[PDB]
């Protein structure tokens, strides 16, 4: 029972009380909106092949705008992503050491004081180098 | 769109996997932040109610008792023993009962509390923690010091920009390494004692004592040191029962400690015999018979 | 790629102090791996088989073990084969000789009646079957046709009498009869005539006798020798106390089967005190005997752990006569009451007899 | 050919892991042999605050000991090899508790001489400089003489006193 954790419950703490809201959401909006160009960029060019095959017109600007809107929302996630995940990383961050400092001395010498050591160097290292990409 | 289906499914189970591991490490990391404790407060005005800076140091105990784990195993029994204000007084155990139940309730740290304690005459629970432990002067067993800058290193909350501890630090102790540093007050600490004299703790309270106002004086025991570094304890002893008037001393060196007022020892889990005179522990031969 | 380590660096950071792994650690009290189930079924694994074929050159052993909806499989496989096998001769014979073309019969048919594949399937049920219909004879103006028709009924005749034993050998199997052996679930260790001893008991279900019953009984247990040898699961027989020393016994009501503790015996220092759960002990009861019915040997292999033993219980009476007959009540089978019994191990309780035995002369 | 020397530094070196390895040092455990050193070098103490007490994981990546106390456990891998010949380098200089040395001085003069293991016991001691056991005083990078100890009181300069 303990092996077997899907673990959708970390996900929610850090999103929720970390991230935020205006960010959580333009990083959830970017990507439903760039991949729903992507397929519209490969349904277009499937109907202007189709199509042209001899109403209609001539498809030389409608799909140079699915191209430069899909161009653009890969920077716009691109961006989205790492700089939420920085806002993640850095604030988790604060949070713990306003912690540890104003925490007890009695679970410091209880503690091995490798299990702070490894939550603060090791898996700090992860959140904050690793979850962004 | 069928031929990159093969990779997508590899790479959406191969990321998947990836990210729950490194999910776990959020979960640890937030366990962390669930260790919610270290309360820090005061149930009552703590602005002018209580002593600015405690220095008649008359704590009289009053049925206290420590224990750490939830109240439980206690090795303090209801500890009411007189200390002496306005004047030193060293007490020092055999054991660990007499120091590191003493140590922790002087400060609070003690996990558990079983009654009251009376700071200079105020209470000690309606306080501000950090004042309480501004002004109370300790000294450890280990030798530790940080690394760090010296004027931001004996009085780094204080921030005291007066040139008396760069003078008290060639006229404490170790005028000559002073000089060792040509940075002097505002030099940089050195690999953390890598190679130093070995009373940089100790006097690094004296700088301590001196910035922080520390009327009151606590100690520790002692691991390895110079005999002659206890003869300058003793006269930082005796300036601060001439001016500060307030120490108490907790150590298993009993020729040291007998230089003082009073001398207590708690045994067994409670008080074990309390003198008020020096020499008194000396009469009872049996408790010299312990020390040597 | 879409993969987190697409471009990745040389990574080495000092994870300083990585301890607490606080690990389950549950292996200690997982499973005590049993020599023989409650109910035969030995629970011992091979391994490193190094087979040469021998588990298939019993092929009618192999063919016998196999389950009957396996046996049903491999029979009508083994006529379904056959009869298409011949199925293909006889269509394609027609075929080279010429009558399957669909025309006049100006010739005279290699076998009459054959005009589909469908007929040349048919054609091989009669031959094979005998059922022989008769529409689909067969001609004497094909020198090849009539060899397959000798070869047809050789193959027929030998995979009918291949399969006949098979089955035969199949329906003799007593490896039911003996589920119907039954042992009680713990067996008790109390005093009997002044001597402890293992008691047990056996009964038998059916009304049917079992012929020449023998009933042997060993302790499996790990034994170092004063020479440090090491014996992993080492079998050391158990006489069985009965009055002629040998293990035939009759079976008609549920026997007490007991080992009485001599000092020759291998449980002669057990104690109430080591009887718990994970203790090194074993006792295999091996039930033989000849079928009355079929004729064949059969074996009911029952084991009981340490905690299947019950030290000082009593086994409560089971017979009762009744009007006209005894009466056996099964619902008490494995019932067990308690017995006022020593607590101590068969050697003290032999060194009490003989300081007694001293002090009264 | 050659034999296992046993050896012993001024700086010493420990195993990060638990205590009894870092003192059995990949050899045979025995509580007869084990308790006859760890009593001699003092190491109960340590063992006496430690939580787990030899399980506790000593050296780096763990517990952080005293500078002593590394010496304690250093010298006690030494005695517990059971080697023919053993050498020592500043074990009393590093430490020097009077309790912890003359208990072991006790279990090695009874093993070393009656076993004739050798013992070169490189160090300041003050109180052993003269014995029926040899020495050898360098200076400059040579030997004087490898013989009795009354061989330096047969000279002019005796140490400055021999710290009288
Ligand atoms: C990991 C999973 C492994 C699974 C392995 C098992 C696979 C099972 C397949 C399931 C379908 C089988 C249908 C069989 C129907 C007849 C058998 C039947 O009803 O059971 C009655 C039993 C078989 O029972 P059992 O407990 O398995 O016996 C084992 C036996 N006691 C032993 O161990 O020793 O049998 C008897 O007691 C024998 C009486 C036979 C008489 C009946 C005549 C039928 C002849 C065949 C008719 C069908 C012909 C079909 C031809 C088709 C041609 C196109
Ligand atoms: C369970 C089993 C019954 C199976 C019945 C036939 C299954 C195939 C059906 C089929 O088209 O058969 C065909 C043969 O087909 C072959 O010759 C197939 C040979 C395969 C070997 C047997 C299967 C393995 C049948 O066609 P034909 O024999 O050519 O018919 C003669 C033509 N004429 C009527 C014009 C003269
Ligand atoms: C754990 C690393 O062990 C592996 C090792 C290999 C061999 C290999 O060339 N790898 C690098 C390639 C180079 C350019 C980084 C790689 C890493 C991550 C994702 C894809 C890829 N490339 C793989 C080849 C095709 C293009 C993409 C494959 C797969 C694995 C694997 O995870 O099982
Ligand atoms: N794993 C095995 N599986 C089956 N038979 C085995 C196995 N190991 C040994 N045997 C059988 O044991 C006999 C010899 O055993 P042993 O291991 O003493 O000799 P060996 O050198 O392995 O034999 P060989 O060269 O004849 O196979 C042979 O009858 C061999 O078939």
């Amino acid at each position: 029972l303990h092996q077997r954790a899907k673990i959708p419950w970390r996900a929610c703490t850090k999103y929720l009380s970390s991230a935020g809201i205006l960010l959580l959401s333009l990083l959830v909006f970017s990507q439903l909106l760039k991949h729903m160009v992507l397929v519209a960029i490969d349904y277009w060019l499937a109907k202007w092949t189709d199509s042209a095959l001899v109403d209609q017109s001539v498809y030389a600007m409608v799909f140079t705008l699915l191209c430069s809107l899909g161009i653009v929302l890969c920077l716009v996630t691109s961006v989205t992503v790492e700089w939420t995940g920085l806002k993640v990383a850095k604030r988790l961050h604060r949070s713990l050491l306003n912690r540890i400092i104003l925490a007890p001395m009695r679970f410091f010498e209880t503690t091995p004081l490798g299990s702070i050591l490894n939550r603060f160097s090791s898996d700090c290292n992860t959140i904050d180098q690793h979850i962004p990409s | 769109y069928a031929l990159m289906v093969s990779n997508y499914l590899n790479w959406m189970v191969r990321n998947l996997a990836d990210m729950e591991i490194q999910l776990g490490a959020v979960k640890r990391i937030h366990a962390l932040l669930k260790t919610e404790a270290e309360s820090y407060e005061g149930l009552l005005a703590p602005s002018l109610i209580p002593k600015n800076w405690p220095d008649q140091g008359k704590i009289q105990i009053q049925n206290l008792s420590v224990r750490y784990d939830s109240s439980l195993k206690p090795v303090l029994k209801h500890v009411n023993t007189l200390i002496s204000p306005g004047q030193k007084i060293g007490i020092c155990g055999r054991t660990g009962s007499g120091k590191s139940s003493f140590s922790l309730a002087f400060f609070r740290m003690v996990d558990m509390f079983e009654g009251r304690i009376i700071i200079d005459g105020i209470d000690i629970a309606k306080l501000p923690l950090h004042t309480l432990r501004s002004r109370l002067s300790i000294i450890l067993q280990d030798p530790v010091l940080f690394s760090g800058t010296i004027r931001f290193n004996l009085d780094p909350e204080k921030k005291c920009s007066d040139s008396t501890l760069w003078e008290a630090l060639e006229i404490a102790q170790l005028k000559l390494v002073v000089k060792a540093l040509p940075g002097g007050l505002d030099a940089i600490i050195t690999e953390g004692g890598e190679n130093f004299s070995q009373g940089q703790r100790q006097l690094f309270c004296l700088a301590r004592a001196f910035v922080r106002k520390t009327s009151i004086f606590i100690m520790d025991e002692a691991t390895a040191s110079i005999d002659m570094a206890t003869e300058n304890i003793l006269q930082k002893v005796v300036m601060t029962a001439f001016a500060d008037r307030t120490v108490v001393t907790i150590a298993h060196r009993v020729h040291t400690i007998l230089s003082a007022d009073l001398v207590m020892v708690l045994k067994r889990g409670a008080i074990l015999e309390f003198d008020k005179p020096e020499t008194l522990l000396s009469q009872k031969d049996s408790v010299f018979a312990s020390f040597v | 790629m879409l993969s987190r380590k697409g471009i990745i660096p040389e990574e080495y950071v000092l994870t300083r102090l990585a301890e607490d792994p606080t690990e389950p650690r549950y292996r200690t009290r997982e499973r005590r791996a049993r020599f023989v189930s409650k109910k035969g079924n030995c629970n011992v694994a091979h391994k490193n088989i190094r087979e040469q074929g021998r588990f298939l050159q019993d092929v009618f052993t192999t063919l016998v073990d196999l389950k009957w909806p396996h046996t049903l499989l491999i029979f009508t496989m083994s006529f379904l084969c056959s009869w298409l096998l011949f199925a293909m001769v006889w269509w394609l014979i027609a075929f080279a000789h010429g009558d399957l073309a669909p025309g006049e019969g100006t010739n005279v048919p290699c076998v009459t009646s054959i005009h589909s594949f469908s007929s040349a399937f048919l054609f091989s049920i009669e031959v094979q079957v005998t059922i022989g219909f008769g529409g689909r004879m067969v001609t004497e103006e094909c020198p090849l046709a009539i060899l397959i028709l000798i070869v047809q009924n050789i193959v027929g005749l030998m995979i009918n009498a291949i399969m006949l034993g098979c089955i035969f050998m199949k329906t003799a199997q007593a490896h039911r009869r003996a589920e119907t052996l039954i042992f009680s679930k713990h067996a008790v260790i109390t005093l009997r005539h002044g001597r402890l001893c293992f008691m047990l008991r056996v009964g038998d279900l059916r009304k049917s006798m079992i012929i020449s019953a023998t009933i042997h009984m060993q302790v499996v247990r790990k034994t170092t020798s004063p020479e440090g040898e090491v014996v992993p699961l080492h079998q050391v027989d158990i006489p069985m106390e009965n009055g002629v020393g040998g293990n035939s016994i009759f079976l008609v009501a549920p026997l007490i089967i007991y080992h009485v503790i001599d000092s020759n015996s291998p449980l002669y220092d057990l104690a109430p005190s080591d009887l718990h759960h994970h203790q090194d002990l074993e006792i295999i009861v091996i039930l033989e005997g000849v079928v009355e019915t079929t004729g064949i040997t059969t074996q009911a292999r029952t084991s009981y752990l340490a905690d299947e033993i019950l030290w000082g219980q009593r086994f409560v009476p089971i017979v009762a006569e009744e009007d006209g007959r005894y009466s056996v009540d099964y619902s008490k089978f494995g019932n067990t009451v308690k017995v006022p019994t020593p607590l101590c191990t068969a050697r003290q309780l032999d060194e009490d007899r003989s300081l007694l035995d001293a002090l009264t002369l | 050919s050659r034999g296992p020397v046993a050896y012993a530094s001024q700086k010493p070196w420990l195993l990060n892991a638990t205590v009894e390895e870092n003192i059995t040092f990949e050899s045979p455990f025995n509580k007869q042999r084990y308790k006859m050193v760890i009593e001699a070098c003092s190491l109960q103490p340590d063992i006496d605050i430690l939580p787990h007490g030899d399980q506790t994981q000593i050296g780096e990546r763990g517990i952080n000991l005293s500078g002593g106390q590394r010496q304690r456990i250093s010298v006690a891998r030494a005695l517990y090899q059971q080697t023919n010949v053993v050498f020592l380098d500043d074990p009393f200089s590093a430490l020097d508790v009077h309790l912890s040395d003359h208990l072991m001085q006790a279990g090695i003069l009874e093993l070393l001489r009656d076993d004739k293991r050798t013992v070169v016991l490189v160090t300041h001691k003050l109180q052993y400089l003269p014995h029926a056991d040899w020495i050898i005083a360098m200076k400059d990078g040579t030997i004087q003489r490898e013989g009795t100890l009354k061989d330096f009181q047969r000279s002019e300069c005796q140490l400055f006193e021999h710290w009288k």
